[PDB]
RNA sequence: ACGAGCUACCCAUGAGCAGUUUAAAAGAACCAACUCAUCUAUGUGGCAAAAUAGUGAGAAGACUUGUAGGUAGAGGUGAAAA
RNA sequence: CUCGCACACGCUUACAUCAGUAACUAAUAAUAUACUGAUAAUUAACAACCAAUAAACCAAAACAACACUAAAACGUUUAUUAAUUACAUUGUUAACCCAACACAGGAGUGCACCAAGGAAAGAUUAAAAGAAGUAAAAGGAACUCGGCAAACACAAACCCCGCCU
């Protein structure tokens, strides 16, 4: 199964061929996490708003960006956005991202 | 409706209907490289 | 009771020269009249005319003096320099931001393991491609704690920046135009591996009206002769974001040599003194572009000049030697018409190349300089004024 | 060198060596401006970089 | 024997249609680019072996158009004008 | 007064510097993008050249959110191979091409309508006839095959033949 296959019961085959239990909603750890004001960027509205429109509208010199543009723009803009809270929290700089590895497992 | 500019040049085209390749393709495009040879034409082909 | 003499400007729809001065007048004294700065880019970039495009990495021979020529830029060795400011300084703990770049050193050179290679000539356009992405969001993070700015900055990873302006003026030698005065364009479309924008700008480094004794080196061949060739394109003013965006300067650049500007390929084609040369070729351009658009994004152009000197920084580098760069810009006038009285010009300090790493083999760093990293340091900790 | 024939070449044959070449080479002073250090030269066809 | 570089039709591969009116991209409507050529006047060894000026019809379609290929005279092709 | 810059296709040095034109070329003269002689030139980043097999994948382009009928150009990833070794070769000029002409004709795309490109009159006199344009007393189709043409008009209705584009 490499990252172009696709699964026709793609919940149903993936939760037999892996022998899961499918939950719905995100865990109570992850939506607690988030409720809190605390956890909040300065200005988290408006500077949605503008990753939003940076990315469909004002990264490119084109007037209609295609998606293989702005698809990993907001990808990323967003990652930089949760990346500013490591001055709140020092603990993010434990983490680092890796690009097109090799993985394997039978 | 206007005549007279039939012909619009094209290396392409011109070539491939009376190239040299086109020529020796055929037997009867043969026959008029022997012809033009005998009477001592300049250019056998374009 | 008062003689009311008319004005004695030229015509303005003869073919005389002097009435053409007065048409190109005309047109100048719209752009003032805009109002939007979007709408001053459009008419200044509607015309589709001939000019050069000048590529940021080059294989000239002597890139960096005709670059200067076309952007009448003084080269000055060593650092900017110091702002002579001793205001309480940040306590930076080395040994975390030496483990972390070692690391992204390590991961791209030998934990990372990729697809198999059959050329095995181990390119490093893929290699230290990936280890400028780690590097920057390595330290950005990390110094985000003692820089506050760097949290709201924006990171563009490989994103088009584009400038387009006059200089000089040229007579056509061929054609059916022949012998009427035409002025040369110049284009420059560069794609900076990393990119850092600030809605505040920085400080300046030196006073706008700085006089410095070096004087810009003037050529005598056409640039032809670099080798440039004229293509005929969209003309375009870019920042990395359109105007909309409200972060509208910036805080520094990376620059990766592709493979073809190898310190090796340089050694095997006779070339010595060409490996400095790529390194401030690849500067002045690409900096200058940058600058000049954060102006002309402000409302400032040929006939506005400059209020406010603009100031970029860039850390040029291949993989394993890297080199530092600043930027200011002081001159936009550069067009022939408006550069007949301008003292004022554009200064570039820049820094000799050093290794930053030594034959590192099996999960060892062998050699590393840590004044390459505290100097990077330096640059990430540059922050705007505040009021 | 010109109007020769060249050995075909396949994997592992000996490096190509020419003893007398057949090429003749014009230095000739440029018709317009020229930097420095540029040099121009006239080469036959078959002559490359 | 040689000709489909003009033209009739078709197979590939591309590229154009702004504004305005309407739930409409409806072989609808107003009007340009663009494509045809209704009427009249000049022209008639002429600018032109079929044009110029004014005026006209279509202008999101059975539409125009570039490149290149296919069908050849007892034939090709044709929304039949021999 | 306004069809301008560039690419593709085509043409093939007709381009550039200097000199000469009694005569040849321009439908004339000055003169030289167009005639003669000598010398010189277009430098690659743009463009051409620029891997094979096996396997997974029913889900349109129209700001594409989601739909219509006429059912639609536009590929990624995994696997097995692929000489690995600075600098290869080729197109870069022009006022140009197809029409016997330096022809009021024919000519695809991008961006502008201008900052760019150009000159309707060789010099006179101010006859007829002819062509093109503007204005008019009173009348407003009395003209004529027909309101053809022209117009400060730019509307209304009937009939014949085809349904309609
Ligand atoms: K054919
Ligand atoms: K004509
Ligand atoms: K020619
Ligand atoms: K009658
Ligand atoms: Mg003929
Ligand atoms: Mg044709
Ligand atoms: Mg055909
Ligand atoms: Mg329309
Ligand atoms: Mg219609
Ligand atoms: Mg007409
Ligand atoms: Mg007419
Ligand atoms: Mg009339
Ligand atoms: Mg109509
Ligand atoms: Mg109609
Ligand atoms: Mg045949
Ligand atoms: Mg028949
Ligand atoms: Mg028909
Ligand atoms: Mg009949
Ligand atoms: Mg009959
Ligand atoms: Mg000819
Ligand atoms: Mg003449
Ligand atoms: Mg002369
Ligand atoms: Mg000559
Ligand atoms: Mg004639
Ligand atoms: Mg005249
Ligand atoms: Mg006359
Ligand atoms: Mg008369
Ligand atoms: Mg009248
Ligand atoms: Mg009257
Ligand atoms: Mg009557
Ligand atoms: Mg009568
Ligand atoms: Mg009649
Ligand atoms: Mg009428
Ligand atoms: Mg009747
Ligand atoms: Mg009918
Ligand atoms: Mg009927």
């Amino acid at each position: 199964f490499h990252q172009r296959c696709r699964l026709l019961e793609g919940v149903k085959q993936a939760l037999w061929l892996t022998k899961t239990q499918l939950i719905e909603g995100l865990p109570e750890k992850v939506l607690r996490l988030a409720d809190d004001p605390r956890n909040h960027i300065e200005n988290q509205d408006e500077r949605v708003l503008n990753a939003i429109s940076h990315a469909r509208l004002w990264h490119s010199t084109e007037d209609i960006p295609k998606r293989e543009t702005y698809c990993p723009v907001i990808v990323d803009s967003l990652i930089q956005l949760c990346k500013s809270q490591i001055l709140k929290h020092p603990s993010l700089a434990r983490r680092i991202c890796a690009q097109n590895n090799t993985l394997s497992a039978t | 409706k206007a005549r007279g500019n039939e012909y619009q040049p094209s290396n392409i085209k011109r070539k491939h209907k009376h190239g040299w390749v086109r020529r020796l393709r055929t037997p009867t495009g043969v026959q008029v490289i022997l012809r033009r040879m005998h009477k001592g034409r300049k250019s056998l082909s374009h | 009771p008062v003689a009311r003499y008319p004005p004695i400007v030229a015509s303005l729809t003869a073919k005389s020269k002097a009435a053409r001065q007065r048409r190109v007048e005309q047109w100048q004294a719209t752009v003032h009249a805009a109002k939007s700065v979007d709408e001053k880019l459009r008419i200044l970039t509607k015309m589709q005319f001939m000019k050069y495009v000048v590529y940021p990495q080059t294989f000239a021979l002597n890139a960096d003096n005709w670059y200067q020529s076309f952007t009448k830029t003084v080269f000055l060795s060593g650092l900017p320099p110091t702002p002579a400011k001793l205001e309480p300084e940040p306590t930076l703990d080395i040994t975390a931001l030496r483990e972390a770049v070692c690391d992204c050193l390590l991961q791209e050179h030998f934990f990372l393991r990729r697809k198999k290679r059959a050329p095995v000539i181990q390119d490093r356009e893929a290699i230290a491609s990936p280890f400028l992405d780690q590097l920057v969001a390595s330290l950005t993070g990390l110094l985000s704690v003692h820089n506050p700015v760097l949290a709201a900055a924006a990171l563009d990873c490989k994103r088009p920046v584009h400038f387009f302006w006059l200089r000089g003026e040229e007579i056509i030698p061929r054609g059916h135009r022949k012998g009427r005065v035409d002025a040369l364009r110049y284009q420059i479309n560069d794609k900076p591996h990393n990119q850092i924008r600030i809605s505040r700008q920085l400080p300046e480094f030196v006073p706008l009206d700085y006089s410095i004794p070096i004087e810009v080196p003037v050529m005598s061949c056409k640039p032809d002769k670099l080798p440039l060739f004229k293509r005929q394109y969209e003309n375009t003013i870019f920042i990395g974001s359109k105007t909309a965006d409200p972060l509208c300067y910036g805080h520094t650049q990376f620059h990766l040599l592709p493979d073809k500007l190898k310190r090796e390929k340089l050694l095997k084609q006779n070339c010595a003194d060409q490996i400095e040369v790529v390194f401030r070729a690849n500067a002045i351009a690409s900096l200058f572009a940058w600058t000049g658009a954060q102006a002309m994004y402000q409302g400032f152009w040929s006939e506005a000049d400059v209020t406010r000197p603009f100031v970029s920084q860039g850390v040029i580098t291949d993989g394993k030697y890297f080199s530092f760069f600043c930027y200011q810009l002081n001159t936009l006038a550069l067009t022939a018409q408006a550069d007949q009285n301008n003292p004022r010009k554009n200064i570039c300090w820049g820094t000799q190349s050093k290794p930053l790493y030594e034959t590192i083999e099996d999960n060892n760093v062998k050699g590393f300089n840590d004044d390459v990293l505290l100097q990077l340091v330096q640059f990430l900790l540059n922050r705007p004024k505040e009021d | 060198a010109r109007n020769v024939l060249y050995p075909l070449y396949q994997l592992g044959n000996p490096q190509l060596r020419v003893f007398r070449t057949n090429f003749f080479i014009q230095l000739v002073r440029p018709g317009t401006a020229q930097p420095e250090d540029t040099v121009q030269f006239r080469i036959p066809m078959e002559m490359t970089r």
